[PDB]
């Protein structure tokens, strides 16, 4: 699996359109959002919330949750084929879904919520989840082979009050699902020492703000640990989740993160929500003493807003951002692909990205530069020996005024030239 | 109590740029897409940008080179910057909350002025009730504000205990380039004498608050 | 890009009558997903415009049900029927079907009212005042409701011009009715004993009063 090492200005990278295979329609004039792409083995998890209007509040039309095959579509390019598609009774109730993918089967984690989105309405969120299990490739059947909800007999979560998938994507070993989580903390209970805060080299930094902003606002009353929820299938007959805690290396915010296997290894990464805005991800050392050795990038950072804007790494009181993950594609360099909004402060042009620690090595602009956009999810694999990776990209249409995912195919380039 | 609260300068000379702070209540930023809305003196709204929950930011293409939207989330606070401000920029700006496309709730309004003049704080003079002024039982106090340059001003009676019979009329600017305003009450002919009446003024752009007693 | 045009600028209206306003856009307002995001704004005097209609008929909560939008690709018209003083105002059509949104140049309602006569008080300059050099007499019109006034200002018994400024609120949704401050300003040595300051209105509902002050 050879790609190319070298920092080019060439346009070596041609990435491809993909998206009609996703059901997106543009003509109903709908705006999508909430989207979830999930890849593993050749198997593929899809989700997204379909509006009529705006898309902070438009009437919601229908609630997706897909899976299906990622196949050469027949000329060497890969493609999402959906085989089954599950539409949730009661749209309006099921929040932060997270997919991991299992024996011929993806099982999606979703919270329910009758009191709205739990992350702002924390305190009154009953904290009941759903496990939904989704048949790649359905059969015909009288019952809930292809669709099914389980039980979840209980929710182990420690000293939190409530946990919550929190991410696209997880993994699998053995038949132990490890979604992306996160935790709700009495901020009362949360035990932090300000002087750990890094303000040494930032003049405005004050030490109070890495715990101020561990929370969605000063005084919120929780804060946010993000960690991953275990689901261990051959434990009895109804599995229990298990809350794993995030180390306290490198902590943010609770954010949306992804746990994914590259080339025979964990790699986690979690979004940049507050104010070290540079790119955290790496090799998961431990999984269940979830520990991460984050890679110290100095080139990604993501777009913020005035108070964590990119390329900010000085504490500060904030909670902005924008998901744009990365996918290890090359452990021996330690080489990693994403889309990235390469704005400071707006968020708008991405960027299709291949990068070191310290070096972007080449890039493809996916649209122009004054083109809005926003959460971005990549996956990469292999087919017929040739890295692939496809990336959603939520991109802004101006003519309907709502915003629509894109799906790209990149072929990672073997040569520089 | 869901509330939009909008910060500005009051005054803004011609070509340098102009800020306004929008601090909102009872609501989440990322619930909630967040409007900009003018309203030139005189005439009708204007529509300059939308920062959606995500950030997204859309602006109007006509203020593009010159408008940025940006947000605090934690501070529930969305911020207005423009820049190269001219005399027809001189509007009162809004800060609007938008439920499917459409503004449900509405800051009060900030009004910023472009204009090279200095602030001035108003000079409040009593309008003395008289037999002049009394016609039968009612009769008329009030008092002119006078001199302040930045446009708004809030006229109050008894710190606000009387808020019966009250008229504020608009403000003129004279050939001093400083506004005059007055603000009458009618009240009883029988109280006159017997019941102080106080103006408060409040001219925020100046810092100023000042109480006139009026007496006939 | 897209214009909204309202026909009637002024529109007056007795209570219980209806008021019909219009309003065109340039083009179609109907957006790709089928809804034409056309509403209606309210703007009572002293306030924020508020939602009246959203997708064309759809009455925004609290909205009464006598407000009843109607329209048509391009042509949409709301309808007032038994319109109350409490609607007075500035009545703005709005489309957000297409980036950038856009308002039309709006309406004013008036209230067609019985004819109400002015009352006229006259105010001398304070002392105060007279201390700074300036020196204002006011005359005030309470109450009246054609708008549609003169006032004049005698010094002595000289018709007065080129020292008055006036200024009049907009219709009182209580009452129906205007009043009018008019200002004359001179200077301390040009009121030179001068006395006779009088102040002579003429109202449709009238027979000319005048109110005078001797100087001392
Ligand atoms: C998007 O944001 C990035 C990041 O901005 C930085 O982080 C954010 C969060 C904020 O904190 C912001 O304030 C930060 O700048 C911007 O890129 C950054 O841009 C700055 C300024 O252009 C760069 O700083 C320079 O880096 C170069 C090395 O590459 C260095 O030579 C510069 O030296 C300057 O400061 C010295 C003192 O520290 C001073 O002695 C120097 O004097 C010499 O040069 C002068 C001319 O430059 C000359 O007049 C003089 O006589 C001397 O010869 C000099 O003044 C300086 O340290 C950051 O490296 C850069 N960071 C990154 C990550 O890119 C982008 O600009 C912004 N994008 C847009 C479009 O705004
Ligand atoms: C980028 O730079 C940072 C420094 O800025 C660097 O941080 C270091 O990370 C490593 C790995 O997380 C830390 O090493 C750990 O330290 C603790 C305490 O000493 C040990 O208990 C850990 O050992 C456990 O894990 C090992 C690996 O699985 C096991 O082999 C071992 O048996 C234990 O189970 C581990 O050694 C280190 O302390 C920090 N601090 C430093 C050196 O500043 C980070 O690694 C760098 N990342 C990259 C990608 O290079
Ligand atoms: C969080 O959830 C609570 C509980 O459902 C919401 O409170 C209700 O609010 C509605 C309208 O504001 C009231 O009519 C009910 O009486 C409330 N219920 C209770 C049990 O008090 C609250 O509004 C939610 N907040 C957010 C931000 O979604
Ligand atoms: C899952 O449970 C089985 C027994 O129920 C155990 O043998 C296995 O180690 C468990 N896996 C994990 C990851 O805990």
């Amino acid at each position: 699996n050879n790609i190319c090492l070298q920092k080019t200005s060439n346009q070596i990278l041609k990435p491809k359109l993909i998206s009609y295979t996703l059901p997106v329609v543009g003509q109903s004039g709908t705006c999508i959002t909430d989207p979830l792409l999930a890849m593993d083995e050749g198997y593929f998890a899809y989700s997204h919330l379909e509006r009529i209007g705006s898309c902070s509040r438009g009437v919601s039309k229908q609630r997706i949750i897909g899976v299906g095959e990622v196949l050469d579509r027949g000329d060497e390019v890969p493609s999402l084929f959906m085989t089954n598609v599950w539409t949730p009774p009661n749209p309006n109730t099921v929040y932060h879904c997270s997919a991991v993918y299992n024996n011929e089967f993806y099982y999606v984690l979703c919270a329910v919520s009758t009191v709205g989105d739990p992350i702002l309405n924390s305190t009154y969120w009953s904290g009941s989840l759903m496990m939904t299990r989704l048949a790649v490739k359905p059969k015909s059947n009288g019952g809930g082979y292809n669709q099914h909800q389980l039980a979840l007999r209980s929710i182990e979560k420690g000293r939190y009050d409530k946990v919550m998938p929190y991410g696209p994507s997880g993994i699998k070993q053995g038949d132990t699902l490890y979604f992306p989580a996160v935790g709700f903390l009495v901020r009362t209970e949360f035990k932090y020492n300000d002087s750990n805060c890094p303000i040494t080299k930032c003049q405005y930094s004050k030490p109070e703000n890495c715990r101020l902003s561990m929370g969605i606002r000063p005084n919120s009353h929780y804060i946010l640990r993000s960690g991953l929820l275990k689901y261990n299938l051959s434990d009895g007959e109804n599995p229990k989740v298990v809350f794993i805690e995030i180390s306290d290396q490198r902590l943010s915010i609770g954010s949306p993160s992804k746990i994914y296997d590259s080339l025979g290894q964990p790699v986690f990464y979690q979004a940049s929500f507050s104010w070290d805005t540079m790119i955290k991800f790496g090799d998961v050392l431990t999984v269940n003493p979830l520990v991460v050795n984050w890679r110290n990038n100095t080139v990604i950072s993501r777009p913020g807003q005035s108070q964590c804007p990119r390329f900010n790494t000085c504490p500060e009181i904030c909670w902005e951002g924008v998901y744009n993950d990365a996918f290890l594609i090359d452990r021996i360099n330690w080489i990693s692909a994403g889309v990235f909004l390469d704005s400071n402060q707006t968020a708008e042009n991405p960027v299709f990205t291949v990068f070191k620690d310290n070096e972007i090595l080449y890039r493809a602009q996916l649209a122009s530069e004054d083109t809005n956009a926003q959460k971005t999810i990549t996956n990469c694999f292999l087919l017929k020996n040739k890295i692939w990776c496809i990336s959603l990209v939520e991109i802004y249409d101006t003519g309907d005024n709502v915003i629509r995912p894109k799906l790209f195919a990149v072929k990672i380039p073997e040569q520089c030239t | 109590q869901v509330q939009l609260k909008e910060s500005g300068p009051g005054l803004v000379a011609p070509s340098q740029s102009l800020s306004i702070t929008c601090t909102v209540s009872g609501f989440s930023l990322t619930s909630y897409d967040i409007s900009w809305i003018r309203q030139p003196p005189g005439k009708g709204l204007e529509w300059l940008g939308v920062i959606w929950t995500g950030g997204v930011t859309n602006y109007n293409s006509a203020f593009l080179s010159r408008l940025s939207i940006s947000k605090d989330n934690s501070k529930s606070q969305v911020f207005l910057k423009m820049n190269s401000l001219q005399t027809d920029d001189t509007a009162i700006y809004y800060c609007v909350r938008e439920g499917d496309w459409f503004f449900d709730v509405w800051g009060a309004g900030t009004t910023v002025t472009v204009s090279s003049a200095s602030t001035k704080g108003p000079s409040v003079f009593p309008l003395a009730p008289s037999s002049k002024s009394t016609s039968g039982g009612t009769a008329a106090l009030g008092c002119l504000v006078k001199d302040y340059f930045p446009e708004p001003v809030t006229v109050s009676w008894n710190s606000g205990a009387l808020t019966s019979g009250v008229h504020t009329f608009p403000a003129v600017l004279q050939s001093s380039g400083l506004y005059s305003l007055s603000s009458v009450v009618t009240v009883p002919s029988s109280s006159l004498g017997t019941q102080t009446y106080i103006c408060n003024v409040n001219h925020k752009p100046s810092n100023t608050k000042v109480d006139k007693k009026v007496e006939p | 890009d897209v214009l909204m045009t309202q026909t009637p600028l002024s529109l007056p209206v007795s209570l219980g009558d209806q008021a019909s306003i219009s309003c065109r856009s340039s083009q179609s307002i109907v957006h790709s997903n089928g809804n034409t995001y056309l509403e209606w704004y309210l703007q009572k005097p002293g306030q924020s415009p508020q939602l009246l209609i959203y997708k064309v008929s759809n009455r925004f909560s609290g909205v009464p049900d006598r407000f009843s939008g109607s329209g048509s690709g391009t042509d949409f018209t709301l309808k007032i029927n038994r319109v109350e003083a409490e609607d007075l105002g500035l009545y703005y059509c709005f489309q957000a079907s297409h980036v950038p949104y856009t308002f039309g140049g709006g309406t004013k309602l008036e209230i067609k009212r019985t004819v109400a006569a002015p009352s006229v008080f006259i105010f001398p300059p304070s002392d105060e005042q007279l201390k700074s050099g300036t020196a204002s007499v006011v005359c005030l019109l309470n109450n009246f409701y054609p708008r549609e006034a003169k006032v004049q200002w005698k010094v002595d018994n000289a018709l007065q011009s080129g020292n008055s400024q006036e200024s009049v609120t907009e219709q009182d949704s209580k009452d129906s009715t205007y009043s009018l401050s008019s200002t004359l300003t001179l200077s301390k040595a040009d009121y030179e004993k001068h006395k006779l300051y009088a102040c002579e209105v003429t109202h449709q509902g009238l027979s000319s009063p005048v109110t005078k002050s001797a100087a001392a």
